[PDB]
């Protein structure tokens, strides 16, 4: 998923 | 005496590892179905891992 | 009073058993990388036809790629090598009636069915492919028609200078003479008895290929549509190797939807109402049946 | 102390600890069984159809109207290879480049297996001499490029959940570059119901988080070859690792069709090997934590 | 076969  | 608080930390590390291993082995078996003669027929038990983890939540609190 | 720490001993026994289990799981992963082993394998040897491949050093019968002179790209065929150096190019095969042979013009042009290394599958290679193989320079091709009934008997039919015309000529079946065989000359026609014109109107010598969507026969209606096949129809046929597969062999007029024989027939060997169990059409350069 | 009560926490501790040992023994027996089944491999007998062409599209125009394995030769320079063809779905002529339905093939492989092609193209239909049913396979990054640079090519991504619902992801233009350009993907002209995960990203993300999940214009990445848009120094912090396997990753995905196959559908972070949302994921339809039962990718000329 |  998204990697902030 | 003592040396119990480390053990409840130890079984917490195993239950999160074994549940992860249960799925990992399940995914790595069904992958030999298109490679080997036959795949080992098995059913996943996630409820038993989850209920035993909830059982230790009463222990810590 | 150490009832505990004993639980740590089993915990250390568990962790050690989990560590080595992951190593065994990693060993299992390596063996589960291969795909399923396919028995069907294409041989590396290629050439003009199956005879040119047989001359190169091929021994066993199986699936091969061939590329004729005037062909755009290579295509797969089934080659029959008998060990004497003979390489037959099979373009038609019938065994069980698994493949439907009621196909259109494009399907009979390009080809339908399946090709097996063992030679146990039904197929039609395609009129365009047969034409390109047969019309190769100088040396003509010899057609061999192998027939097998339901009793176990086998009969062969040989034709010299076998040629299939281009698409512009609607793939015309042409040959010089009937070479021989116990199956008989059905491409010359057969005297059925219904009319004195039967022998003339059942001949396949110099006849154009016909499907249900492309009519090219000498009949007012459609021979290929009524019989439900693709064949070099006249008015209509004496030999019908692309016909409907009837189980058992003997079929009556009642089984036919139209009222005209449409099974795998060869009038010179069997009766009009008898379908063959096995049918094979294969071609070879005509210099191979020499010396 | 008078009432130093509970060794119940120790009795419960022992009950769970002994329960794990029985499960370790259970998993030991399951792995050891498959080690014996893998001495002999699975066998298929896929007899090649007579009709050929440059792709599953040229076959249906030549008369191949049944959904099965076909032998194609895109160019005279390249060796002919086997591919599954969809002749029934939307006029037919679809060249299957990816297929997921069961869990019979591992999709966490190196750069080489993704370059050449792994898995099973097609499996036998019972009582038939031909292979009519498709299997799980990746066609190969080398085979797909060509199959997109021969002309205008459209992409169809079909997926199914674990209760029967079907959605589609269709793209008008689809091109993948060669190995020299690290197999860079290009998608345009979206149409469907599944959600635009390749061009737009995940729907439940705002700002930069959605932007870093865009697949359009990203390079191919396997667990031995780092090519994702994730700048880091730690070797473990890669998109191909901790996720499925080889895919056009960014930071990291909005869609992961080459992921780990989870049974049932619902999976969580503790079930995942590294904690991240690996598996057959399409966020624009079900989210990050749901694995799809079926997932297929197919290509066709756009004339 | 033949046609009448
Ligand atoms: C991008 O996401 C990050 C991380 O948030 C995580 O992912 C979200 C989609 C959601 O699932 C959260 O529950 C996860 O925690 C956001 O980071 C924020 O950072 C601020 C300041 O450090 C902090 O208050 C919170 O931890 C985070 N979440 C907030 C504010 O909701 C970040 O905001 C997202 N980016 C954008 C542009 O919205
Ligand atoms: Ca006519
Ligand atoms: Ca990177």
């Amino acid at each position: 998923g998204p990697r902030p | 005496v003592q040396h119990i608080q480390l053990l409840q930390k130890n079984v917490r590390a195993q239950l999160v590892d074994m549940k992860r291993l249960e799925v990992d082995i399940d995914i790595k078996i069904r992958s030999c179905r298109g490679s080997c003669s036959r795949a080992l027929a098995r059913e996943v038990d996630l409820k038993d891992y989850e209920d035993q983890q909830k059982q230790l939540e009463q222990v810590i609190a | 009073d150490s009832s505990i720490r004993y639980l740590q001993e089993i915990y250390n026994s568990n962790n050690q058993k989990i560590v080595n289990l992951k190593e065994k799981v990693a060993q299992l992963e390596a063996q589960c990388q291969e795909p399923c082993k396919d028995t069907v394998q294409i041989h590396d040897i290629t050439g003009k036809d199956c005879q040119d491949i047989a001359n190169k050093g091929a021994k066993q019968s199986g699936l091969y790629f061939i590329k004729p002179l005037k062909a755009n790209q290579q295509f797969l065929v089934y080659c029959e090598i008998d060990g004497s150096g003979n390489g037959w190019t099979v373009f038609q095969k019938r065994l069980d009636g698994s493949v439907d042979f009621k196909k259109n013009w494009i399907q009979y042009k390009e080809g339908f069915g399946h090709l097996s290394p063992t030679g146990t599958t039904e197929f039609w290679l395609g009129n365009e492919k047969i034409h390109l193989i047969s019309t190769q320079s100088a040396i003509p091709y010899a057609l061999r028609v192998e027939l097998e009934d339901w009793n176990g008997r086998t009969s062969t039919a040989d034709y010299a200078m076998f040629k299939v015309g281009p698409e512009a000529d609607k793939y015309r079946l042409t040959y010089a003479y009937f070479a021989g065989g116990d199956a008989g000359d059905a491409f010359d026609g057969f005297d059925f008895g219904d009319d004195p014109s039967d022998k003339f109107f059942t001949s396949h010598k110099g006849m154009q290929f016909s499907t249900w969507d492309n009519d090219n026969d000498k009949f007012e209606g459609n021979c290929a549509e009524q019989d439900g096949s693709g064949w070099w129809m006249n008015k209509c046929h004496a030999g019908h190797l692309n016909g409907v597969y009837y189980q058992g062999g003997t079929y009556s007029k009642a089984s036919t939807p139209n009222g005209y024989d449409n099974g795998i027939i060869w009038a010179t060997w069997k009766t009009r109402w008898y379908s063959m169990k096995k049918t094979t059409m294969k071609i070879i350069p005509f210099n191979r049946l020499t010396i | 102390t008078v009432n130093s009560n509970i060794p119940t926490n120790l009795r419960v501790l022992r009950s769970i600890l002994e329960n794990l040992r029985s499960k370790i023994q259970k998993l030991e027996s399951d792995v050891s069984a498959q080690m014996e089944y893998c001495r002999t491999p699975c066998t298929v007998s896929c007899n090649i159809p007579v009709v050929s062409g440059k792709e599953c599209e040229e076959i249906i125009r030549k008369g191949g109207e049944t959904s099965e394995m076909y032998l194609i030769q895109p160019d005279s320079s390249v060796k002919p290879y086997r591919v599954y063809c969809d002749m029934n779905t939307e006029n037919g002529g679809w060249t299957v480049i990816q297929n997921r339905q069961d869990g019979s093939v591992d999709f966490g492989r190196k750069w080489d297996p993704y370059k050449q092609g792994f898995g099973n193209v097609a499996t036998n239909t019972d009582g038939k001499n031909y292979c009519g049913l498709p299997g799980e396979y990746w066609l190969g990054n080398d085979k797909i490029s060509q199959l997109t640079r021969m002309g205008p090519t459209e992409l169809l991504i079909e997926m199914e959940d674990w209760k029967g619902d079907k959605v589609k992801a269709h793209y008008g233009g689809f091109t993948v570059q060669n190995e020299a350009n690290k197999y860079q993907i290009s998608v345009n002209k979206y149409r469907g119901t599944a959600g635009n995960a390749l061009m737009d990203g995940a729907s439940q993300l705002m700002g930069e988080n959605r932007t870093m999940t865009i697949h359009n214009g990203m390079f191919f990445s396997t667990y031995d070859r780092d090519n994702d848009g994730w700048l880091t120094s730690d070797p473990r912090k890669q998109c191909s690792k901790e996720d499925g396997g080889g895919w056009w990753y960014n930071r990291c995905h909005a869609a992961n069709p080459n992921g780990r196959y989870y049974w049932g559908g619902q999976y969580t972070w503790d079930m995942a090997k590294h904690g991240t949302d690996d598996g057959v994921v399409w966020m624009n339809w079900k989210g990050s934590w749901y694995s799809m039962r079926k997932m297929s990718m197919k290509i066709r000329p756009f004339f």
